[PDB]
């Protein structure tokens, strides 16, 4: 009923889970009826009374709906806020906090549309998780990396490559100035390249372009598989290699998985990178499914390093769930997306990684909204370079540090942009060739 | 409210909820297995029930198979021969439980078996 | 158009096929939508290899009758960009990316054409139907099974009684709630011990065999198999996976251990609805089952509009599956003799709608029976003795030839003259 | 005062507190003594970070009425400074330095604030005594047990025999005393087998489940470690461990084999005299007793100043236990949901001082009957049978609604008119 | 010795239709085999593990069979377990289940199989008390014809 599942007057525990659901009811069911529909079909709720609610109290294991709005996003529209005691999660599995509270409620018949924005996880349940197996801060240190965002480069073709082709690309790319190269997401094991031939070449690779340079260098070496014995004996191969990095897609992967080779990857000294493929499956819709800061939180949680974060080429959002992966503290700030404040109690952040169509000219803007901690991934903005893999890197990293010196300098990058790449164009002839084309 | 019972209703899985069959309502059943081109074959034990004698690994148990009376009925297409063996049978084996399965060839399993004697 | 939209090419048979359900932005043509999906869910470096061998291709668009700016786009992608036995990279290959092209206002991949070259890496079902009926040794009606609830509340013993009496009714499974896994005040070992006693104590009593889907569901891959190892020490027949939620990789891994060790598995499809509800986005049920058939498992949860159902029902059971739009068979699809998986009907069903259920999913199915049992005024023993006479009175008279359809009230009605235990619970519940 | 006095911080909740009873030297004022014990137990290199954030502050001084210069201290201190999961670490960081600061003439930790953010990376006791309660089927009375003596100089043999007339008799459980691991003349393994033998043969007889606590203290975590594998494989429900003297890091370790494998853990608190004793210098025994609970155990000795005990009886058995300086409780405890520690009674008690253990203790408790059973003239089984019947007809008299503080003795004189075996028992020892 | 019997040839079945059964008809074929007076029955050399038969379930149901028709006559029974497999990971596999059920014997093909994995085999079976029938799948490949090959008698000593 409603006033079993909408208690309006309820005040949340610092022990609850709270979730803010946009609910769009079925024509003729009022909000106070979806938003306990909501919280109802999310624990306890039963079509029929059952004996064996006898031998327990059940009001200490139903969610609440305490509180319901509408939103002014497009037709009947509500944010419906529900409260789920901490008994009812597994300790350290987001596997069972996606079952508990998305499992079963978006679809039910009196919901038309159900879309999961936020939730707060209370430090009762983060602490339950290992989090990122390094995190911002280590991930520097290890690195010896400071004071600007660092750099990689997705290798193309994404498919077709042979394995030593592959890491002939990831070789000229890192000894041009990037940081990192980047397996596909799609880059498992296939006829057209194995892994471990993969994994080797692109070792020979690292080590080249690192003894090279004196930087150390990078290689996302994707881990990802179809059984979590396959994924780990590439995590171990690896570690045999003793490379920085490895990566995983934690959505088809899935959460019992990725938290398996997070915690491997804490056990062995390797950075995680992360993929969110298949993300807009679920949270493209302004309507139905599960926004990313929900998916944000559960990788940081479960454990990640880097996470794929899209692009800003919309922006508050986006810079919304950034601080979500990063802070340790984030107020409450709706107009961002930010429906509860979250507290991280010293979990380490995750680095966002930004990617799609990003050039030199966008350098400026990048620099000014994500900061020095983050990743900015190229594709044809280094493959793409008239002169090559290693111009085009450096192209890249001139163009990253002279926006870096700029902002240091107190320049604003979001005006001055465009003069603080021409200016640098004169000394790099690499960067002008970059610009001229784009 | 009534109390399910403990003891003395075991069962023999399909149909065995149902009060005791009639020789005509199991006729139709039999009827059933020919129409719908299945062989139907009888099965008898003196141990009418599972038990777990000589392993306990997930999905091994022991009184499951039953004996084989005779051989399955190819190629029958009246009812009361069914009905004929299964009164052989119980003269032949009167302490003994009798069901009634079937075979089919199409998709090349058992996918009968109800119980059509107690004794 | 572009080197993407093929509208003549012929497809492979070792090709996989997609049909995606493609709204495009406005300004957007149906030929430009459709060669962005192919682009956007594939593809100096470009001239060390072939691009047109690893390129998805558009090689067929049309519209969506009834719906406005909606196409049907297909998709062919080369049996290369897949790695063996891996749904999580089929998953990653094909919607990895595309649902978040700006171009496209919305996207829904419909359909899978899985080639016999492509599924034959995949061990499949740890059993399936066939198998299931035979270690089992139950033939001729749909199964029954029963939630244990309160889902969190019980103790383990608590909990263990319920299955217990539930069993003891005529039952064949009870059932760990998607929800249940290890938590505060129910741990999972504790769970495991008491509901094996009571798996055994039903068994030993009626002489029928019974099971009870042991939740297996994990934070870790380690958690996972050490909970599937110990169901497999305690002999007990079935275990249980949410699939979604715990991922592809992990449930092949849990698969692989089930085979290897003779166990059911019983598969949750939690979190469906997320990804499967809306018809402009997202991808259909039927993709998620025919993964999850390839993935591995025994049971999958079907639901309870009914010609769509009846579609993927179909390609969960059967071996070959002709094309059939009006039920959303988008492609034929030869299974080539993998095992097909058990689908289990849920949802607010009682003994009122058995003749429906009977006649619409026929025996190779699991009825599942939570507030249905537990709800019974007498408890759950007639509860389930209620629900397994309704079900046996519904096919005796299907064997009999009667129509499930138009006799079904009649059929229950006929019942409740000599099982109290079915007419309480008619009482209680209306047709 | 200091930077660690600051009289009106206000805690997290995060935070873990502790109450220490501080007796500065002369001419040390409590604000300066407060200031020290905040600053002794936890804080150019300092300029690389902020000492704000990892200090304990003393943030509240109270005097001890009646005991001159005694004075409580409170600090908190932030949760970082702990390692999840770590008992070890915890007394490490709180206790590990502070009581050797020669400001400080004496220094005991009187309580501990566990803040339900640091317990919940704690498995807990492996089942708890709602869990124990129903894996041994035993309600609504104190548990019985027995250790056995003489300690040393029986064969394991013997030492087996009298295990078996013991549980035979009416006990639940025998005992090893917590001297007892492995020694010349009685290697642990041959006891474990005889003592096994005794179990089976008592519940057999009798019809109740029985153990024995089989102690696997050990000099090394692998020989621990060995010992509770060899129980595990003789399928008995309970071993035990001395967690002060094998130390936190094996207990905890211990502690999880027991969850991953069924066992219940008695836990023995042997050398705890030499740190909870002095009401000037130490740690009180309510500390030691959270310690265990996180730890991991499912009994805890408990002894049998009456107020202190319910006080931490208490602590150790409920969910959430409000402040009461009355009996020693310094802070509100939140245990959120980590199970109960059942408490055990011990020392020099017998059949007359049943109805007082009754009462004060209530059901969830066992009580110990070394001599009270191998001392009845004659002999274990009539021992046993004396102390189950005292207790049954306490708990009858209990749940009448009679008052075991006034009718105690005369309902122990009331049960030996029926049982030769009480009445023999209450010959010997007297009211 | 191990098997009790004594002066008479033992006799065994090959099940048949090879392929085509479900593994529960294929066992209750065994059972009733045995339950006769036949010692053995026996998976085809070709039987191995494949669709609609996969081997675990085939041990499952035919180690019922064993043991049933067993406790029925009163004579030792067996049945071929055939291990022969396409690794030797997955053919040592197999005959660990075998030795778990507590059956008497299974098989190999040797030639098919090969000597390196049949020597691997026979040295996991006298390890575990199992018994081992082999297989000549092949041989007429090699022997049959007078003027080109090796004889059968060099591949029995091989044997």
């Amino acid at each position: 009923y409603k006033l079993t599942y909408y208690t309006p007057e309820y005040e949340t525990k610092d022990t609850d889970i709270l979730a803010a659901f946009r609910v769009t009811p079925q024509p003729g069911v009022p909000p106070e009826e979806a938003g306990a529909a909501v919280a109802a079909e999310s624990s306890t709720g039963t079509w029929t009374t059952v004996w064996t609610d006898g031998l327990t109290s059940l009001d200490r294991y139903k969610g609440r709906c305490y509180h319901i709005e509408p939103v002014v996003g497009e037709d009947n529209q509500y944010i419906a806020y529900v409260a789920y005691p901490l008994d009812l999660f597994e300790e350290g599995s987001v596997t069972n906090m996606f079952t508990s509270i998305v499992g079963n409620v978006f679809g039910f018949k009196a919901l038309r549309a159900l879309r999961l924005e936020d939730l707060r996880i209370p430090p009762t349940y983060s602490k339950t998780f290992q989090g990122p197996p390094h995190g911002i801060q280590v991930e520097r240190d290890k690195l010896n990396k400071y004071g600007r965002p660092l750099l990689g480069c997705t290798i193309k073709p994404k498919l077709g490559l042979s394995a030593k082709n592959y890491g002939r690309a990831c070789y000229e790319c890192l000894r041009g100035g990037l940081d990192f190269t980047k397996d596909d997401e799609n880059v498992n094991s296939q006829p057209f390249m194995r892994w471990r031939d993969r994994f080797v070449f692109c070792a020979e690779a690292i080590y080249k372009s690192q003894a090279e340079t004196g930087e150390i260098k990078g290689h996302y070496l994707n881990a990802t598989a179809g059984t979590c014995e396959e994924m780990i004996k590439r995590a171990v191969f690896a570690r045999e290699l003793g490379v920085p990095i490895v990566m995983h897609d934690y959505l088809t992967g899935g959460f019992t998985a990725n938290t398996s080779l997070a915690h491997y990857c804490r056990d062995n000294g390797l950075l995680l990178h992360i993929h969110r493929a298949m993300h807009a499956v679920i949270d493209r819709q302004k309507n139905h499914g599960m926004h990313f800061r929900v998916l944000a939180k559960a990788l940081r949680m479960s454990g990640g390093d880097h996470i794929h974060a899209g692009t800003v080429v919309e922006r508050e959002m986006t810079l919304g769930f950034v601080d979500l992966l990063r802070d340790d503290f984030i107020e409450k700030d709706r107009a961002r997306g930010i429906f509860f404040t979250q507290d991280w109690v010293s979990m380490p952040g995750v680095i966002p990684v930004a990617s799609g169509g990003i050039h030199v000219w966008h350098m400026p803007a990048l620099t000014e909204i994500f900061g020095d901690d983050s990743v900015l991934q190229f594709g044809g903005g280094t493959l793409g370079h008239p002169w090559g893999n290693a111009p085009g890197a450096a192209a890249n990293r001139v163009a990253l540090e002279a926006c870096v010196q700029a902002r240091n300098e107190g320049r604003d990058l979001a005006r001055e942009g465009n003069e603080i790449i021409r200016s640098a164009c004169k000394w790099s002839p690499e960067l002008a060739a970059a610009c001229e084309i784009w | 409210m009534q109390v399910w019972p403990i003891e003395g209703i075991k069962k023999f899985e399909t149909l065995s909820y149902l009060p005791p069959l009639t020789v005509e309502d199991l006729l139709k059943q039999i009827e059933y297995l020919l129409r719908s081109k299945w062989v139907p074959c009888l099965e008898f034990s003196k141990v009418g029930f599972v038990y777990r004698e000589n392993h306990r690994s997930p999905g091994y148990y022991d009184g499951r198979y039953w004996t084989m009376w005779k051989l399955p009925m190819f190629g029958c297409t009246d009812a009361t021969q069914v009905l004929k063996e299964l009164e052989e049978a119980k003269k032949a084996y009167p302490d003994a439980f009798v069901r009634i399965i079937g075979f089919d060839n199409v998709r090349q399993v058992q996918l009968i078996s109800f119980i059509a004697y107690k004794p």
